[PDB]
């Protein structure tokens, strides 16, 4: 039972997993056994999500989140997003299960029955937390893995049968991406957009030809940045600035992951090219932009003129200008103004919304769409009961967009936790002062008072 | 449910059955 | 003094709480109380 | 093919749930390394062998 | 250390379980029986399903008399048949 | 649904993505068994 | 406004360097320990 | 040593009588910037367009306010999550009806905050302390982030941040009671287990310590005067409190662990207002409270009506009235 | 001992597992009955005669929804005993007049002075001072305040809190559209005393943990203590001068600072029972005089405080019909108060 309880290991049993932190085999293991469980659930949800689904029913009516990621890709899917064939997400989710016995194979033989310490056994293999050399060098090798991920999608989109492009002239389709954009000008360009309203730094993100573009750059950094850091050590600055420990690195990933997480968070929440509104239900704003075109289109069936309807603050009822003067919906959904989506950019002109276009060429598919989207709002209780707080009972409707927003800022909060968690204990175990102060090496009676 | 009900009850008992095989066993928990 | 490992109390005594209270979730769906 | 395909599936199923108990039982156990190690060699082979056999025979009952 | 027997060798005793796998059980049990007969309902004085309202009956049963209300409830039931 | 052939196992499908929540509780009755020394 | 913008822009990115170099110079080493 | 060197050795000095630090570089002028304009607002700011329908709301004390019903107004509607800085503005007289003060303070306090809790870990380094007390501060400073930046990107507008000001705390409070259910959703309900335990364990662990202050003083003294600061030994004795306690309820029921007391004592408000502050960042994506409205129905089909629905026509009476001029068409979206 | 008094006092105070003493006799049915009588209504009785509403189990409630409701308006503040008029004994009967309610309210209300006196028993026996019981003022005087008080100023029990999760929320709304509770400054002062405690609870559990001496050497630290030892486990000098250089001050005396941690949620609890006291009267902070002069006369002004007496009138209209069925309102849907569109 080598480091298996306190008294050998210092670390509680709340606290086991800590014991790992120098038994490289053991270490690898547990990591190991949970990419099995990381892939295991992407595998059995799939199966689940695919055994439920009735695939005349939109995905976002059925409590799905992956069979939307399937779809994205252009898998089993048609113009609209209609489905045409399930095998598709049969084979990923099978494919993932199967996978996650071969890694839980593995996690379980490393954890249990394999060395528990790599170095003595291999030294390619092998790792000190302080070997600076060695830990850039097993990130490099991640960073190449990372790269050719990334070029995967590129492969998908422009050698496999492309995306799903809600964005798709004459309407939503699956379409090949032949010419990617490769200029930085763009590419870097949304790096450097503000994250406030109207720009929304990448979750801008509104073409596939940029999405593509951008993995490859992201690809090739990725590859380039794992060479270098194969053939490097890091430079004498790099050795000053950090802590060089197993927990500082966790630490910075943690870090890492909060920050990501939050990002994830706004994507789904905004973004509706990469999380096309056909499969993730529409956004909040997109709902919201839906009502306001779906009661001018009503009241000017009645024949009401929504140019010049003045409602009761004196606004415009339907169409009023936003704060740079361009036209846009009324009511409270002046908030949402930024919003695009493809059945409403018919509608919009050099001077923003068209009065002559609405006047004369909404189609009944966009009187449709913004029905759908204005009765599927992301709003809904945690029950499931969608609607309003205060609506009654029927229908059974959350969002997966409000799943995905929701989980996700809360696994990114508790991640930025355990970033301060871990780089504050790092700081101190490295300085030696984590188990409490020496009671006849006290720094602060060393120190002149303060008054 | 019982079909799925005996689905989750062996699948559930795996595990701790792993645990009690090898503490009868003396095994390395 | 001990026979039956307390362990193994333990996990049968967590897996009933489990069992009773999956069983009134399962009836917030079915029945009285299920809005249908 | 029906007939072959769902023994076959069954089997993978069963396989994996002895496999499942298994493994993790002969590796942390003091006595029978010798026979368990050749046994789990045998079970890994099986299991793969009846993955593709359901992956194949897929086909001809899809 | 007050002296009772501690309550970890006590439930993993063989004895404590021979007692308590009936015990426990026919609590349960009698439990469930208290509603499944129909009983729970007489002694509290909850309504059935089908007894909250007559067939067309608009409004509900609310006692409105401090001193009779007794009487207005056994008015109220009456008033289902 | 599953392609037809596989319907049979639609009850074990419905049960499979708990698995990994019970990895965890696994922890526990382990941990109970070495007295969580 | 055009030389307020310039003012803040200007002082944010003066105190920004501040932090950005200050946690540079040596951080891990200004502690009553292990240095 | 040079003037760098110099420089952030007293940035840094364990000796300064406030600690400045590398967080505490940011910390001070965005903190004093956020101070000043704030104070400076809640006197004299005029009304704020807040709901974007040309309705001015009145905030500032010189504008007929007391400290109870004054505040800074949110940002205008019409502004949205845009950033509204003074220089975006044509005027001040146009940043000032548009609620710009509103965005600057938020925007500092938040950035400015958020170093307190970096200059807290930072000192206890400096001092050789463990580090977590930031972890604690990270609680109430999460639930800042949720009120004034999380709930306004997913609603889409800073005009549905929180108002900086007493009424218009409530305003928030029972606008979004109306919106999301949040009495009925479990993470505002252990929010408030988090601070009435804290308030309860907070009043316990006080009353338990000082029920067993050793005897040092007389009986006209403060019995304060008994615990000298820096003294070696501790001032009460904890085997007596453990001795009352654990018979107040039962033994096993009671810590005689100081460090374990500690921990519980800092653990179960901090978990609690985590997910105070994760209720409101969620529902900031609109997954709402329970609904059981209507939930149960009799033998024909009747609603009969649980404390959920009364809980409802509540609810129901907030939406209607809130925001009276801004609605134009049935649903409130956001 | 002597004679049969001095013995049952021997026997009462026996050292054992679950501690009795002559409290006892007092707290042990008293709280047994609250409970159970908890449990009891939550489990198998409605709350249709008194208020229109399913609130068991037994019905198809969940743990949220359920409660033991106020008795009907009519049964004014009625002790409602088994045997009294009303009930006249009949068990089933009385439980259909919500005599659980008052029943919960009384036992409830002894089982807490039963309690405070066995806070006060076992400090005396044990040779501590009674800080506890005298922390737990604040406790009583809010049960006292909200739960006998209150209704006992307005027109019935039937408008004190049931005693549900669904059932106190819906009190805290009534409590904001009828009485604007949130003005009141002695609720103020409350919340003050609340989140000041959670505050104080949090920041001296971190800080002890973070200012810990190094007495052993696990890295998980709690074995590193000792209930017997003399020496203090963590420096009160290291945290003086972490808190004096972070937020400017800091304690300096542990007595003291224990002292504040009774002081501020005690203090709180006792001024937020004052404001319910008031409110038993509709003695509420409703208004502020001068924004209503202000706001009659000059309809371009407008505060958060005019704003949310707007939401009180739609929180009073739209709750009232179904939340007071004795007062038989309708309201025709053209009176009901309303903005634009909802
Ligand atoms: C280490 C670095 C730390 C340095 C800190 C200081 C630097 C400042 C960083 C910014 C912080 C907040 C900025 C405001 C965030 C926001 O409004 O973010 C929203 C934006 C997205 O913006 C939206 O982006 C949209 C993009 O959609 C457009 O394009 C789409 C394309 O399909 C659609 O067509 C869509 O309809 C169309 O509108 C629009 O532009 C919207 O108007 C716009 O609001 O998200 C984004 O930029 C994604 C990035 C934001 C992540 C959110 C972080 C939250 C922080 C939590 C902290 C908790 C702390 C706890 C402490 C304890
Ligand atoms: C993702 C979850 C996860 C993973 C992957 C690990 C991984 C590991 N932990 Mg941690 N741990 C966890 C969660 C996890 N832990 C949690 C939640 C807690 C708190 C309860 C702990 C508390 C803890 C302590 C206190 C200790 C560990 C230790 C260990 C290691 C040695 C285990 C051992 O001795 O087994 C002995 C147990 C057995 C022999 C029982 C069977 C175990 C196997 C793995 C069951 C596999 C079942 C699976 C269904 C089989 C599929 C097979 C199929 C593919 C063929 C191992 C690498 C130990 C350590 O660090 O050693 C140096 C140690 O002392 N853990
Ligand atoms: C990213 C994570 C994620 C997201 C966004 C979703 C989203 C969804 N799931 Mg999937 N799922 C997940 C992970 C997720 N799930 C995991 C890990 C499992 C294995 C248990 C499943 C297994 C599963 C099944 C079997 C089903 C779903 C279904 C659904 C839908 C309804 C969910 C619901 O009703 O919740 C109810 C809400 C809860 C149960 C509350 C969860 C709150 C947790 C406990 C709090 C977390 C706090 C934090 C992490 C703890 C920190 C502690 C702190 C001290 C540090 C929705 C689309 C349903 C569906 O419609 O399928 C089509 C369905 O039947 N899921
Ligand atoms: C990142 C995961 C990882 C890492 C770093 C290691 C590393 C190690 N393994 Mg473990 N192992 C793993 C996962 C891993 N393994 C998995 C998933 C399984 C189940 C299949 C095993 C089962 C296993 C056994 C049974 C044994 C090892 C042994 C070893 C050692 C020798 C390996 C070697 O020399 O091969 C040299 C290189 C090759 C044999 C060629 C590798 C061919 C790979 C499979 C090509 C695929 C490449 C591609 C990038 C894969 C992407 C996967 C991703 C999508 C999930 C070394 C310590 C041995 C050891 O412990 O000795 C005492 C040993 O006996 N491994
Ligand atoms: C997981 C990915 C990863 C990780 C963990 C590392 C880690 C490391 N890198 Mg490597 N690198 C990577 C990927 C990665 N790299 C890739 C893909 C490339 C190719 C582009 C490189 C190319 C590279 C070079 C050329 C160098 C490193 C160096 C280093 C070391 C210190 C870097 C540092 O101080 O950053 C902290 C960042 C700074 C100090 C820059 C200033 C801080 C600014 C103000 C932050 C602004 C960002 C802000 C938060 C906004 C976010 C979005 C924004 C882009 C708009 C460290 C070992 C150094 C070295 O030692 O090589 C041996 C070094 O010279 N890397
Ligand atoms: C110390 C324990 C204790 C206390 C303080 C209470 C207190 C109370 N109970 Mg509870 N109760 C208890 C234990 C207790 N109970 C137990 C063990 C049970 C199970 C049997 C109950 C079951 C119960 C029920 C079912 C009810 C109560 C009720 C009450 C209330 C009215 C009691 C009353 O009027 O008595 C009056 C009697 C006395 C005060 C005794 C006085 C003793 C004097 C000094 C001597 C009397 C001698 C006398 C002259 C001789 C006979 C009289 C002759 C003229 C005919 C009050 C809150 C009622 C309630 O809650 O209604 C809402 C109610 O219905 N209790
Ligand atoms: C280390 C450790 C641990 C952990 C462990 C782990 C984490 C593991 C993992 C594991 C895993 C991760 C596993 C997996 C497995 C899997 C499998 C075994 C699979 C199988 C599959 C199948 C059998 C399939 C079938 C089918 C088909 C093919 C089709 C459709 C239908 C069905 C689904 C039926 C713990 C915590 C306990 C603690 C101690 C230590
Ligand atoms: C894919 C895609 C794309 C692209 C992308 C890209 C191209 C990206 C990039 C990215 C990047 C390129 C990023 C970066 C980042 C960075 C960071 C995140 C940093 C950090 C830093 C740090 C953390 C530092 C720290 C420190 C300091 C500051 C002081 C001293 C000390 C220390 C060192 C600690 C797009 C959008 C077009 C479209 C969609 C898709
Ligand atoms: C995919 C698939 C599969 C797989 C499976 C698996 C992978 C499984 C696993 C399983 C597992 C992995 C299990 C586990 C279980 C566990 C449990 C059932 C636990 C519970 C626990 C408890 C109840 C606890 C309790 C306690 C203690 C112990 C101490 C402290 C206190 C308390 C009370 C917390 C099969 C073969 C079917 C085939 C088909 C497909
Ligand atoms: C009223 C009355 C009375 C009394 C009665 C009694 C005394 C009763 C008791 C009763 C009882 C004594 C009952 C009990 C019940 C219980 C229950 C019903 C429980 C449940 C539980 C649960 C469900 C759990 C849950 C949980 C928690 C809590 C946490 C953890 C997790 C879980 C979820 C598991 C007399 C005759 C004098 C007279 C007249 C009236
Ligand atoms: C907008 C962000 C700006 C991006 C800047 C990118 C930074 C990457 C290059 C790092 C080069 C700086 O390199 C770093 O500089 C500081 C300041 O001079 C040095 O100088 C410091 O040395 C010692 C180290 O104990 C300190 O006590 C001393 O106060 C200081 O002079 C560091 O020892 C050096 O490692
Ligand atoms: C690791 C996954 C290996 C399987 C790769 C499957 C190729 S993908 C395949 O490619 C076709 C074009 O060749 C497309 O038309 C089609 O839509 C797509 O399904
Ligand atoms: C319910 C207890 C309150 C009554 C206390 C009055 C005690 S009375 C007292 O009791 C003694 C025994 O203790 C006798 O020896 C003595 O003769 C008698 O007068
Ligand atoms: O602004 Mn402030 O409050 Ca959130 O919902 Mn929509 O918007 Mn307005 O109504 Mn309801
Ligand atoms: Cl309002
Ligand atoms: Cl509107
Ligand atoms: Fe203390
Ligand atoms: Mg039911």
């Amino acid at each position: 039972a080598t480091n298996r309880d306190q008294e050998s290991s210092g670390f509680a049993w709340w606290a086991g997993n800590a014991r790992l932190i120098n038994l490289s085999g053991k270490l690898l293991g547990a990591h190991v056994a949970h990419a099995g469980l990381i892939v295991f659930w992407a595998g059995a949800m799939t199966l689940f999500e695919l055994a439920h689904f009735i695939p005349e029913k939109p995905m976002y009516e059925q409590g799905l989140i992956l069979i939307p990621h399937i779809a994205t890709l252009g898998w089993g899917v048609g113009p609209g997003g209609e489905v045409v064939d399930t095998f598709p997400f049969f084979v990923v989710g099978v494919v993932h299960l199967i996978s996650s016995a071969v890694l839980g194979f593995g996690g379980v033989y490393h954890a249990i029955r394999g060395p528990e310490t790599l170095e003595e056994y291999s030294s390619f293999f092998g790792y000190d937390w302080k070997d600076k050399n060695k830990m850039t060098t097993i990130l490099g090798f991640h960073l190449i893995v990372l790269g050719i991920g990334a070029l995967l999608l590129v492969a998908k989109a422009m050698f496999f049968g492309g995306l799903y492009d809600t964005w798709a002239p004459g309407g939503g389709d699956v379409r090949v991406i032949t010419n990617p954009t490769l200029d930085p000008r763009v590419i870097f360009g949304y790096l450097l957009k503000s994250p406030f309203g109207g720009e929304g730094w990448i979750v801008s993100v509104n073409n596939l030809e940029d999405v593509v573009g951008g993995h490859i750059w992201i690809g090739l950094i990725c590859i380039a940045g794992g060479i270098w850091h194969i053939l490097t050590t890091p430079f004498g600055w790099a050795r000053r600035a950090f802590i060089w420990s197993g927990e500082a690195y966790l630490s910075y990933s943690l870090g890492a992951l909060s920050m990501m997480g939050f990002i994830a968070t706004c994507f789904v929440w905004f973004n509706n090219t990469v999380y096309p509104s056909e499969f993730y239900g529409p956004t909040g704003p997109e709902a919201s932009q839906a009502q306001a075109m779906t009661f001018l289109i009503r009241d000017q069936k009645l024949g009401a003129n929504v140019g010049s309807a003045q409602g009761p603050t004196g606004l415009g009822k339907y169409l009023m200008r936003s704060p740079t003067g361009e036209i846009i919906f009324g009511g409270e959904t002046m908030r949402f103004w930024d919003f695009r989506g493809p059945w409403l950019e018919p509608l919009r002109g050099p001077n923003g919304l068209d009065l002559n276009k609405i006047k004369n060429d909404i189609q009944p598919w966009q009187e449709r769409r913004a029905a759908e989207y204005m009765t599927h709002a992301p709003l809904g209780s945690l029950n499931s009961v969608g609607g309003v707080a205060t609506e009654i009972n029927s229908v059974n409707f959350v969002s997966p967009r409000s799943w995905l927003a929701t989980s996700h800022f809360v696994l990114a909060f508790f991640f930025l936790v355990g970033h301060l968690w871990h780089a504050g204990r790092a700081r101190a175990a490295a300085a030696g002062f984590e188990k409490g102060i020496d009671r006849e090496s006290e720094p602060v009676l060393s120190m002149p008072s303060l008054d | 449910v019982i079909a799925q009900l005996t689905m989750i009850a062996m699948i559930g008992i795996a595990g701790p059955m792993i645990i009690f095989l090898l503490a009868v066993r003396r095994g390395n928990l | 003094g001990g026979r039956i490992p307390l362990w193994i109390v333990a996990t049968v005594a967590g897996m009933g709480v489990i069992v009773i209270v999956g069983l009134f979730f399962y009836g917030a769906y079915a029945g009285l109380g299920s809005s249908l | 093919m029906t007939i072959l395909f769902q023994l076959a599936l069954a089997a993978l199923v069963i396989l994996s749930f002895v496999m499942v108990i298994g493994v993790p039982v002969a590796y942390a156990s003091p006595q029978d390394w010798d026979r368990s190690k050749q046994l789990i060699f045998l079970g890994s082979g099986l299991w793969i062998a009846l993955v593709l056999v359901v992956g194949v025979l897929n086909f001809f009952v899809v | 250390t007050t002296g009772e027997r501690p309550f970890s060798d006590i439930i993993t005793s063989v004895r404590y379980w021979v007692i308590h796998s009936i015990t426990i059980p026919a609590l349960f049990i009698a439990g469930w029986l208290f509603v499944s007969t129909g009983l729970a309902y007489d002694v509290f004085g909850t309504p059935r399903p089908d007894s909250y309202y007559a067939q067309e009956q608009r409004s509900i049963p609310l006692v409105t008399d401090r001193f009779e209300a007794k009487q207005q409830v056994e008015t109220f039931l009456e008033q289902l048949k | 649904k599953l392609p037809e052939a596989y319907a049979i196992f639609d009850p074990l499908v419905d049960v499979l993505p708990v698995i990994p929540v019970l990895f965890l509780a696994l922890a526990f009755v382990w941990q109970a068994a070495v007295g969580f020394r | 406004m055009e030389t307020l913008k310039i003012t803040v822009y200007i002082v944010v990115t003066f105190f920004v360097l501040l932090f950005v170099f200050g946690f540079l110079s040596g951080d891990p080493a200004r502690n009553p320990k292990r240095k | 040593a040079n003037l760098w060197e110099r420089f952030c050795n007293w940035v840094t000095s364990t000796d300064n009588r406030l600690y400045v630090g590398w967080f505490g570089v940011i910390m001070i002028p965005t903190l004093l910037a956020a101070t000043i304009c704030f104070v400076i607002a809640f006197i004299a700011a005029p009304p704020v367009d807040i709901d974007g329908i040309r309705e001015p709301v009145s905030g500032s004390l010189l504008y007929g306010n007391n400290i109870i019903t004054g505040a800074v107004v949110p940002s205008s509607n019409a502004i949205g999550l845009h950033f509204y800085p003074i220089w975006e503005a044509a005027s001040l007289d146009e940043w000032l009806y548009n609620g710009g003060p509103y965005q600057l303070i938020i925007f500092h306090f938040l950035l400015g905050a958020s170093c307190y809790m970096g200059r807290q870990w930072e000192l206890s380094y400096r001092l050789g302390m463990r580090p977590w007390i930031c972890v604690a501060y990270s609680a109430p400073l999460a639930s800042a982030f949720a009120v004034f930046l999380i709930y306004p990107i997913g609603q889409g507008s800073f005009s549905d941040g929180m108002p900086l000001g007493i009424s218009g705390t409530f305003n928030f409070m029972i606008v979004f009671q109306a919106e999301h259910n949040i009495l009925m959703h479990p993470f505002h309900q252990l929010g408030v287990a988090g601070v009435f335990g804290g308030a309860l364990f907070c009043a316990m662990h006080g009353s338990l310590v000082t029920s067993s202050l050793i005897r040092e003083t007389t009986e006209t003294e403060s019995a304060n005067y008994g615990y000298k600061f820096g003294q070696e030994e501790e001032t009460y004795n904890i085997v007596a409190a453990h001795g009352y306690f654990g018979r107040l309820i039962f033994q096993y029921a009671s810590f005689n662990n100081s460090r374990s007391l500690h921990f519980f004592l800092a653990a179960w408000p901090v978990v609690g207002v985590w997910f105070a502050a994760l209720g409101i960042s969620t529902m900031a994506f609109n997954l709402n409270g329970f609904n059981f409205n209507h939930s149960v129905i009799d033998a024909k089909g009747n609603v009969i009506n649980t404390w959920a629905d009364i809980i409802n026509r509540a609810n129901l009476g907030m939406e209607v009235m809130h925001e009276r001029n801004a609605h134009n068409f049935p649903l409130d979206l956001a | 001992e002597r004679g049969w008094f001095d013995i049952l006092d021997d026997w009462l105070k026996r050292d054992r597992f679950v501690f009795v003493g002559w409290s006892g006799i007092l707290l042990f049915p008293c709280a047994y009955l609250a409970l159970g009588g908890w449990l009891t209504g939550t489990t198998f009785v409605t709350s249709w005669y008194t208020h229109g509403l399913a609130s068991s189990y037994l019905e198809g409630c969940n743990f949220l929804t359920v409660a033991v409701s106020t008795p009907a308006n009519s049964m004014g503040h009625s002790l409602l005993l088994l045997w009294g008029p009303e009930a006249q004994g009949d068990f089933t009967r009385w439980c259909q007049l919500g005599g659980l309610w008052t029943f919960i309210a009384l036992h409830g209300a002894f089982g807490l002075i039963g309690f405070m006196l066995r806070q006060f028993e076992i400090a005396r026996l044990v040779g501590v001072r009674p800080y506890n019981a005298i922390a737990f003022s604040a406790p009583i005087a809010v049960f006292v305040s909200v739960f006998l008080i209150y209704p006992l100023g307005q027109s019935s029990w039937f408008f004190a809190p049931s005693f549900g999760v669904a059932a106190i929320f819906r009190f805290l709304l009534f409590f904001q559209g009828f009485h604007n509770w949130t003005l009141n400054p002695f609720h103020m002062m409350g919340v003050a005393g609340v989140l000041g405690g959670a505050l104080l609870c949090a920041i001296h559990g971190a800080t002890v943990e973070n200012t810990l001496f190094q007495d052993g050497e696990g890295a998980s630290t709690f074995r590193a203590f000792n209930p017997t030892q003399a020496e203090e486990t963590y420096s009160m000098v290291t945290a003086n001068r972490f808190w004096s250089q972070i937020f400017g001050i800091a304690f300096s005396n542990k007595r003291w600072l224990h002292f504040f941690m009774l002081f501020v949620p005690v203090t709180g609890l006792w001024m937020s029972a004052i404001g319910v006291v008031g409110l038993a009267l509709n003695l509420r902070s409703y208004d502020f005089i001068s924004q209503e002069i202000r706001a009659a006369e000059d309809p371009e002004f407008e505060t958060f405080y005019t704003k949310n007496l707007l939401l009180n009138e739609g929180i009073r209209a739209w709750m009232a019909p179904q939340d007071q069925p004795h007062e038989n309102f309708v309201f025709p849907e053209e009176v009901l108060p309303r903005g634009n569109a909802l």
